[PDB]
């Protein structure tokens, strides 16, 4: 008998299509932002703004398509942490999308902080065990 | 065979020929200096038994023993000085002090409570301690060192050792300051205690049963570790874990390796047992993430 | 795994937004070591638990070693009853 | 019996079990697991599961898909699928001298640095799994090549499919 | 030039330089570059030296 090892279920061509569209936006993607790295270089990391501390390393496993507000809070009450909020919320809301698996609180706070960009910033007071979010200097 | 008694410590000085190799037997002291004069040794013993103490000399050694028997001896001190030394072997509950010693290569035998320090730069390949007997070595600079240990050895070894083989079935702790090799086999049979710290680019680590191995602050590239009955390993590796853990057994790490790989048969476990409240700890990626 | 998939069909059956998996466990060597045993414990089941379907967004998980005891007969080990995994979460509408 | 998750790595006593049920013939339990213990069968049951191996000269090979003996994007290994780890520590068994070699292949999907470090992970996983059977660390090498030196075109699905694998040779 | 630690104990350090010169460090002993050093630490890797700078691991 001859055979070959990978025998998988079978397969439909709008998902076939749908892979082939993928891989072209999924390198486009790396050359760009490959150019965009050697342009740019960055100085400055997050790991000051957003510190670790105890009871930040109970972990989660989240999936979330909403706004950034209430699973930030979530994510405070969770760690044990008070909330607070700086600035005026923009009437455009600020839409976050977090797919992930079994990582650390800060680390999804730093992950919810690099997908704002320039909209709105976490920070992390240990001493005082407080979560702010602060929103931009905008409109 | 004449006794001691009537009889107290008084000093000789005597003159002995040339010698590269020491063997001492007895209840006594030795104390050891280095300098580029003549060799002398200066016997401290009670005058009945002066005679009894003897100072033989046969092809290039020295042997400072028991002389006509052993009817009675209390306190000798045996104080030497001599250009080179190539073996030392010492026997029977007594007390070695050396310093500023420089050589080549050469041999230690401890037996029987031989309370010894040696505060030089000797570079020495072997070294055997019998039983029952503490050993404090400041300083060890050799490119070559193999230890095995059969009985209660308490030891430790200050320097720079490039080990290669450790092999343990007795009571023995023995602890290793700074070390650079580059493949060690460790292997921990009954009640061992070793405590290393240094650099090694490939471990191996076997522990039969009540066993511990203290191999953190000793950065392993390489780590294979296999843990059997109630014995307990610390390691620290840095590129590539591999551990198992059979039954009733505890492996522990204290760094997050590139690669880790970890095995539970019966009832043992492997823990990450790091500090959680480290301001620059790190997290696991998408290539560490193991779930026991 | 069969009392995990029993877990998992009863976990179906509601809505919710977060679950909260926390481990207990018993005094057996020091205190590192049974924060380490239920954090990774804690781990693993909610690991198998969002492996299978459940509708959840936000899975929380700690382990809290031997901190909050609900019994004061403490003489057995893993066989004592303050040695436990507790899953919460509240009905959602 | 037979512990499910891998045996607690002990060997397994596979013929007195069957030679002490077919009791209520000795010699026909004899015959059944001389049949079974044989190397042919081996093969055999290692082309029931999805395992190619190939003989040329004095070389063997096994070919074992990452698709299926390892979870989605990560080094963990598949614990459903046991059968065919055991039947390959059991085929490689016969085998005390020879020394192994295991190396990792992915697709072109990624990065250079991502698919290095999933087939290093992958390779690395798979040598662990065969050093706590038994083999010793001395004859074991392991090797993560990207999609450097592929079998079949990455243009198209099943032959994408066909790349990702884990290789191990011996003499 | 820039020193990384190599190994750690309590009570002394082993250092390792660009350069790949070795390095024995005390509680108190000078080294150039850095400065004084006033704090070991063994369960964490850091020295902290005079200048206000740690020396850590190599990454």
């Amino acid at each position: 008998k001859f055979k070959k090892p990978p025998i998988n279920n079978p397969s439909d061509d709008a998902t076939i299509k749908l892979a082939e569209a993928a891989v072209s936006v999924s390198d486009s993607m790396l050359e760009m932002a490959k150019v965009e790295k050697v342009i740019t270089p960055p100085s400055k990391d997050n790991t000051l703004t957003i510190p670790n501390a105890y009871n930040l390393q109970a972990r989660a496993s989240v999936d979330w398509s909403g706004p950034i507000e209430e699973l930030t809070a979530r994510i405070a009450k969770a760690a044990h942490f008070r909330f607070r909020v700086l600035g005026k919320s923009p009437s455009v809301p600020v839409l976050i999308s977090i797919s992930t698996k079994d990582e650390s609180l800060a680390e999804i706070l730093r992950d919810i902080d690099y997908q704002a960009g320039k909209k709105a910033s976490i920070h992390v007071y240990p001493n005082s065990q407080v979560v702010e979010l602060r929103y931009a200097k905008i409109y | 065979e004449v006794k001691k008694q009537g009889t107290s410590s008084t000093r000789q000085f005597r003159q002995v020929s040339s010698f590269n190799q020491i063997v001492v037997q007895g209840r006594l002291n030795v104390n050891l200096h280095t300098g580029y004069n003549k060799p002398e040794v200066m016997l401290r013993g009670d005058p009945r038994d002066l005679v009894q103490v003897r100072t033989i000399v046969k092809q290039n050694t020295l042997y400072v023993s028991l002389g006509q028997g052993y009817p009675d001896y209390g306190a000798v001190t045996v104080d030497i000085k001599t250009k080179f030394l190539n073996r030392f072997r010492y026997e029977g509950a007594g007390v070695v002090t050396g310093n500023n010693l420089r050589t080549s290569y050469l041999d230690l035998y401890l037996a029987n409570e031989g309370t010894t320090r040696l505060a030089g730069n000797i570079g020495l390949q072997k070294l055997e301690a019998v039983g029952n007997g503490v050993t404090q070595i400041n300083g060890v600079s050799s490119r070559n060192l193999q230890i095995v240990l059969k009985g209660d050895p308490k030891v430790l070894i200050s320097g720079f050792v490039n080990l290669r083989q450790l092999d343990m079935y007795g009571k023995g702790t023995l602890s290793l300051y700074w070390i650079k090799s580059d493949t060690l086999t460790i292997r921990a049979k009954k009640a061992a205690k070793i405590q290393l710290a240094g650099i090694v680019n490939r471990l191996d680590v076997e522990l039969w049963d009540f066993a511990q191995f203290k191999g953190k602050y000793l950065r392993a590239q390489r780590s294979f570790v296999k843990t059997h009955d109630k014995s307990v390993a610390e390691i620290s590796a840095v590129n590539h874990q591999s551990s198992l853990a059979t039954d009733a057994s505890d492996i522990y790490y204290y760094n997050l390796s590139k690669t880790r790989a970890d095995f539970m048969a019966f009832n043992g476990s492997v823990l990450d047992m790091r500090e959680w409240g480290q301001s620059d700890l790190k997290d696991f990626d998408r290539y560490n993430k193991q779930f026991p | 795994y069969s009392l995990l998939n029993e877990i998992a069909a009863f976990l179906k059956q509601f809505r919710k937004i977060a679950i909260t998996v926390t481990s207990y466990s018993s005094k057996y060597v020091s205190v590192k070591r049974e924060r380490a045993l239920t954090l990774a414990r804690s781990r693993v089941v909610s690991e198998y638990l969002w492996s299978q379907g459940v509708d959840s967004r936000i899975i929380f998980t700690q382990g809290l070693g031997s901190d909050k005891p609900i019994t004061s007969y403490t003489l057995g080990g893993d066989r004592s009853p303050n040695a436990r995994v507790e899953i919460t979460f509240r009905r959602a509408v | 019996c037979f512990h499910p998750p891998y045996n607690n790595f002990q060997p397994d006593r596979r013929a007195v079990k069957r030679v002490g049920v077919d009791t209520g013939g000795g010699t026909v339990g004899l015959v059944a697991s001389i049949y079974r213990d044989s190397k042919r069968k081996i093969i055999r049951d290692l082309q029931k599961q999805d395992i190619q191996y190939v003989e040329y000269g004095d070389t063997r090979t096994l070919i074992i898909p990452t698709d299926k003996y390892f979870m989605f994007s990560s080094p963990r290994l598949n614990e459903i699928c046991y059968p065919g780890l055991n039947n390959v520590i059991r085929l490689l068994n016969f085998y005390p001298q020879s020394t192994i070699y295991v190396a990792g292949f992915t697709d072109n999907v990624g990065s250079r640095s991502h698919k290095r470090k999933l087939s290093q992970a992958q390779a690395e996983t798979m040598m662990t799994f065969l050093w706590a059977n038994g083999i010793a660390a001395k004859r074991l090498k392991a090797e993560g090549y990207g999609d450097k030196n592929a079998i079949s075109d990455n243009a198209i699905i099943h032959g994408s499919a066909q790349n990702r694998r884990i290789e191990i040779q011996w003499f | 030039i820039i020193y990384y630690i190599q190994a750690v104990i309590p009570g002394r350090a082993w250092l390792i330089g660009s350069n790949g010169s070795t390095l024995t460090v005390r509680e108190g002993s000078k080294i150039p570059g850095y400065g004084m050093v006033k704090l070991i630490d063994s369960l964490q890797g850091r020295i902290l030296t005079s200048s206000g700078q740690v020396i850590k691991f190599s990454q």
